[PDB]
């Protein structure tokens, strides 16, 4: 405005875009080089003179934070001799007119001659004030739903929003939160814009009735809902009862004259009364079917449960990327999924990050829901395809591993699409615009190690929330409509639903107090596994004939030991489980009818019958031994010999088999038979057993087509094969990402495309054909893919002693103990 | 019914398939009960009841006879050793002998036999499969070119194609350890010499593309140097005629596993980066006899004194 001079800005993001398609580079086939984003609009800029290049001012910034390499094809530039330097092709002159802009916050990876050659600008403190930064949020604010909604009633709102909160009391209600305990907390300045977006939004959402009240009502209201709304954003990753504890603080510092903020407080509006006070105590019942034990699409209503949905779907509704935090077991990414995909607006796109996900698997993944459409207002776009919003599930963001000078290269992308609503692509070298794809993620806290502490760039412009254990009792609840599903089978024990969930939970709970990482760092109890015990009841219970109450107490007990202690060392630890197992009984049992429940004590197996039942142990010996017997005379002839801890082995082995995800850790030391016992017992069930022939070259592409063809013969041809994976056969972190993936997921996510995709879905028509099968739906045929191998895929891990790294980074890895 | 069961033995043993032979067993078995109790008593039922009932019998081993596996040297030691006889030796190159020759050997009893064949045919399959892929992969697979000022064709994104090629020499190379695979040793051997001469052939393609691209982007347009070095243009102009001829006549091939067919191919190829080198070390005589007509150019470097 002061010089009347145009200005051109381009603002590129460093370690998002690579020197190959920044700079551009000669193709190794002709020695052509490729243009490159910055050489691009440079070329641009300077040759062609048909835009206003003299007149105006050229404004390039770097918003990532930059390292030598990359202006080590800048210093030149950023020499005075002005002159670009290509590695190949003539050299570009830059003008005066072409300035240069760099952010960041770190300067560990800047060589001071940069710092010599560049001008630094600092900021040691706040640009401005908090009451400066809201006041300029709600203008924002105010500018973006004027153009959309009507305007006097926008400004009778907006009247009330300045009247209703004043700064002086938000001062305070700021520093005390600043007096409180946060998980990837970042100072209150960050989550203000939160705060104030999502109170707008949801204000704006309650328009219609806004006409026909008493002002003095909607001041109240008005009143409630910013409250709310700072609750929510300000303390979203509070403990909970530290939520409380704020909640009391605002109500106290927060005007009184208003309608008083409650913990469990939500308006239920209705169009048949000015329904605006507040309401809590809503929970409705549920019933359930028995077979719905494991589908994980299945989630429980509690309190914690429904406000956690409310508060997710309005901060959605907000338009604001949000990040999830919370404990291994805190349940966040099937909750999720219940709460995104009834939705009758979004739509589901569950992305797993690895160790290192690249970019355009990212594109891709949009791809298969948006498309390409060439606008005027931002040239190509990829808005969505179909009418109900696109969010994508990203998951586990702390896992990617930074670069050789840190930071995370897709992380800085999410950055771009959810700040800049876009981003460049990279052959056409031209800025596209994203249409309201909202970026969600979940990611346990930094605390557990293995987890980068996140960038504040990235937190800041998000929303964090935090979801604990939900307590002790409302797992109580959950466990007990399970009980009771479960007990769907059986009706002769209905009124007994009480009794197990409550010992359940007590157990799990004095699991959790006994065992900690201070033993050895896998002591982790969740409710995943209380989960997978009532599914193993479930099964147990369903292949089994009528149990007396005496046999269902042995075989919860049964389960009990398989979920819980068979990760357990020592002899001490094993017997103060089983007196643990003892008082919890003795507590919430009144029957007084077992005998021994020790795990030489119990013996229940489907392989001596077609019935799951406690069994003999000479009758089992004996079966093993003629199994064993045959195997000497067909399968390899290795002098071994029985014993009860072998047996017992077995028993765990076949359970874990018999399962639907036969996903299997076993942990011990060498030579004792793990490796062959395990092909023991899939013989047993008449599986098939592949296993990774490595070397010491054997890159990710061996790994690769095994993997694949594993698959193919489950899927083409469902040979129910078993996969054997030792310590030896992981060297690599490549194959290991691989196998991280295909646990936490169910099917290859880089491969399925083109001709493997193509063969892929004329698979899955010839086998739905040669099944008799009507199914051709394609995400259905995904899911019906997933399905199968899920079924039909069993890997066993045998691994050396713990104390090994590669070992230690085997039980430390997420997904595998998860 | 009985016709049909008489019609499913005569049928060929290529156009017997193990689906059709289910489906038609299946439609048997359902029809038998439809009898009426005549034609039970009559010997009609009992004779298609009992053969039904054995090639229920043997399903399995059909199942595993008809993979692709089985070669006609299989089913000629099969008849030999099992049946004690022999079928025409033109029906049995293209499988057409019929289901009975089949049954007639007791394949039941002869489980064991079939089964060792069965297993080494397969053994021999592993690499018969993956001689297919080559063979129909390798068959077409040309390279894409363009044009650069109106000039030679050069090949697009090569160099993908050329690991393909390499990779495919990999496991040809690898699946020469096999238990049952002296069938097509000749075949082998055959496959083995076309894929050398080809990776030769693209191993210097690379080199000689590499090097007429370099010198093209010396000589050929810029009169100076041309008539700097007459001799060497003159020769790197006719190296650029004929190695244009050369992939025209690869290009309307259509076939790169043929192209080691054309006469005075690989000849060509070994002359014309021979003289490639040859120029391009007198290029660098000639750059470094200026260099030292003029010392400050050394400063300069090759592109900017080119
Ligand atoms: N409200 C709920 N409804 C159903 N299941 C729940 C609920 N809360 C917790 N769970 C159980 O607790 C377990 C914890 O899951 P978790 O391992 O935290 O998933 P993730 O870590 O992938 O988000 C889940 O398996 C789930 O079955
Ligand atoms: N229960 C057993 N009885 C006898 N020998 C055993 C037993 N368990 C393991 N072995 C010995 O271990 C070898 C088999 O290797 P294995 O123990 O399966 O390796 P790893 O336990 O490291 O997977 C055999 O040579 C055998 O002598």
């Amino acid at each position: 405005i002061f010089d009347g001079h145009a200005n051109v800005v381009y603002v590129i993001d460093t370690k998002v875009l690579t020197k190959e398609s920044l700079y551009g580079s000669m193709l190794k086939a002709t020695l052509e080089w490729r243009d490159g984003l910055f050489t691009s609009i440079l070329r641009r800029v300077n040759d062609d003179i048909t835009g206003t290049f003299k007149n105006s001012r050229i404004w390039v910034v770097f918003d990532s934070d930059l390292d030598p390499e990359y202006v080590e094809a800048m210093n030149s530039v950023l020499d005075d001799n002005k002159i670009l330097t290509l590695p190949n092709g003539e050299r570009l002159p830059i003008p005066p007119n072409f300035r240069i802009l760099f952010e960041t916050d770190n300067l560990d990876h800047t060589t001071p001659a940069t710092i010599t050659r560049c001008g630094l600008l600092w900021f040691s403190t706040d640009v401005c004030s908090i009451s400066s930064k809201i006041d300029h949020l709600l203008n924002k604010s105010y500018e973006a739903l004027d153009n959309k909604l009507s305007m006097f009633e926008l400004d009778k709102l907006k009247d009330l929003i300045s009247d209703s909160f004043d700064m002086a009391s938000l001062t305070n209600i700021f520093t005390c939160s600043n007096d409180l305990v946060h998980i990837l907390g970042v100072r209150t300045f960050n989550k203000l814009e939160t705060a104030v977006q999502l109170a707008v939004h949801l204000i704006s959402s309650y328009r219609q009735w806004f006409q026909n009240l008493d002002d003095k009502s909607l001041k109240d209201v008005i009143t409630l809902l910013i409250k709310r709304s700072l609750l929510y954003a300000l303390a979203g990753d509070s403990t909970g009862e530290s939520q409380r504890a704020f909640i009391q603080t605002i109500n106290t510092y927060f005007g009184h004259d208003s309608q008083e903020l409650s913990d469990y407080s939500t308006i239920v509006i209705a169009n048949d009364k000015l329904s605006f006070s507040s309401f809590c105590s809503e929970i409705p019942s549920v019933s359930l079917e028995a077979h719905e034990v494991m589908r994980p699409d299945i989630v429980i209503p509690t309190i914690d449960t429904i406000k956690h949905e409310k508060i997710f779907y309005d901060l959605l509704n907000s338009k604001r990327g949000i990040i999830l935090c919370g404990p291994p077991g805190s349940g966040k990414t099937m909750i999720m999924n219940n709460a995104l995909r009834n939705s009758s607006l979004y739509d589901v796109v569950g992305i797993n990050f690895s160790k290192d996900t690249t970019t355009e698997h990212i594109l891709s993944a949009l791809h298969r829901h948006t498309n390409y459409v060439t606008t005027s207002k931002g040239l190509t776009l990829l808005p969505k395809s179909d009418i109900k919003n696109l969010v994508l599930f990203c998951d586990e963001i702390n896992l990617p591993k930074l670069d050789k000078y840190g930071s995370q290269n897709v992380v800085l992308f999410l950055r771009q699409l959810m700040e800049k609503q876009g981003f460049w692509k990279t052959p056409e070298n031209k800025w596209v615009t994203i249409e309201r794809i909202h970026i969600v993620g979940a990611c346990n806290p930094p605390t557990d190690p293995g987890r980068i502490p996140m960038s504040e760039r990235f937190t800041r412009h998000a929303a964090i929330l935090y979801l604990g254990y939900p307590s002790g009792k409302s797992l109580s609840q959950i466990y007990e409509i399970y009980y009771k599903a479960i007990f769907k089978l059986v009706p002769e024990f209905r009124s007994y639903t009480e009794p197990f969930a409550r010992a359940s939970v007590h157990l799990y709970n004095e699991c959790k107090a006994r065992y900690s990482t201070g033993l050895q760092s896998h002591y982790l109890f969740s409710p995943r596994e209380l989960t997978r015990l009532v599914r193993g009841v479930y099964t147990a219970i369903n292949t089994g004939p009528r149990q007396t109450l005496r046999s269902l107490i042995r075989l919860w007990a049964y389960e009990a030991w398989r979920i819980f202690a068979d990760r357990l060392v020592g002899v001490k630890e094993k017997n103060s489980f089983e007196q643990l197992l003892y008082e919890t009984v003795d507590k919430y049992l009144p029957n007084q009818d077992l005998g021994n429940i020790s795990s030489t004590s119990l013996l229940f197996s489907g392989l001596l019958s077609l019935d799951f039942k406690e069994v003999n142990k000479t009758d089992l010996v004996n079966f093993i031994e003629e199994r064993f017997k045959t195997f000497c005379d067909e399968e390899l002839e290795v002098p071994m010999v029985i014993h009860e801890s072998m047996v017992d082995h077995i028993l765990r082995i076949d359970r874990a088999l018999k399962q639907v995800q036969g996903h299997m850790m076993l942990i011990g030391a060498s030579r004792t038979g793990k490796t062959i016992l395990t092909r023991f017992v899939a013989w047993l069930n008449g599986l098939k057993i592949v296993q990774p022939k490595i070397h010491r070259h054997s890159n990710l592409s061996d790994f690769d087509m095994i993997l694949k063809k594993a698959i193919s013969d489950c899927s083409l041809k469902e040979s129910r094969t078993c996969l054997i994976i030792d310590e030896s056969n992981i060297l690599e972190t490549a194959f290991l990402e691989r196998m991280n993936t295909l646990l936490a997921n169910a099917d290859i996510p880089d491969l399925f495309q083109g001709e493997e995709y193509d063969k892929l879905l004329n698979n899955l028509r010839n086998k739905t054909r040669s099944l008799g099968l009507l199914l051709d739906t394609e995400q259905e045929l995904y899911d019906w893919f997933v399905g199968e191998i899920a079924k039909n895929l069993h890997v066993v891990f045998t691994i050396c002693d713990p104390t090994n790294n590669k070992s230690s980074a085997m039980i430390s890895s997420p997904a595998l103990f998860n | 019914l009985w016709e049909d069961v008489q019609r499913t033995f005569e049928t060929p043993w290529c156009r017997v398939d193990v689906l059709l032979l289910q489906s038609d067993l299946a439609n048997f078995l359902r029809r038998a009960d439809e009898l009426p109790r005549a034609v039970k008593q009559f010997e009609m039922y009992k004779s298609l009841f009992s053969q039904v009932n054995m090639l229920t019998s043997v399903n399995k081993i059909l199942v595993e006879l008809k993979d692709g596996a089985l070669k006609p040297r299989h089913w000629n030691m099969i008849f030999r050793d099992i049946g004690k006889r022999q079928i025409q030796k033109n029906l049995l190159d293209k499988l057409e002998f019929s289901l009975k020759d089949v049954m007639v050997l007791n394949l039941t009893l002869n489980e064991i036999l079939l089964t060792k064949i069965i297993e080494r045919a397969q053994k021999e399959f592993v690499i018969e499969k993956s001689l297919n892929r080559i063979k129909k992969f390798w068959k077409e697979a040309q390279y894409e070119v363009i044009e650069h000022s109106s000039g030679l064709k050069l090949v697009r994104e090569w160099d993908v194609l050329e690991q393909a090629c390499k990779e495919d020499l990999e496991e040809l190379v690898s699946m020469k350890a096999s238990n049952y695979y002296k069938i097509f040793e000749q075949d082998c051997l055959d496959l083995e010499s076309k894929l050398t001469k080809l990776s030769e052939i693209q191993v210097n393609w690379v080199e000689v593309q590499f090097y007429w691209l370099d010198l093209y982007g010396i000589l050929g347009e810029n009169l100076d140097i041309q008539n700097f070095l007459p001799l060497e243009t003159s020769k790197f102009k006719s190296l650029t005629s004929e190695y244009k001829m050369i992939t025209t006549r690869a290009f309307q091939l259509d076939t790169t596993i043929e192209v080691i067919h054309i006469p005075n191919f690989d000849t060509t190829l070994k002359l014309t980066i021979d003289s490639l080198k040859m120029i391009k070390s007198s290029l660098s005589t000639f750059l470094e006899r200026q260099r030292r007509q003029f010392p400050r150019f050394y400063f300069l470097g090759n592109d900017d004194l080119l």
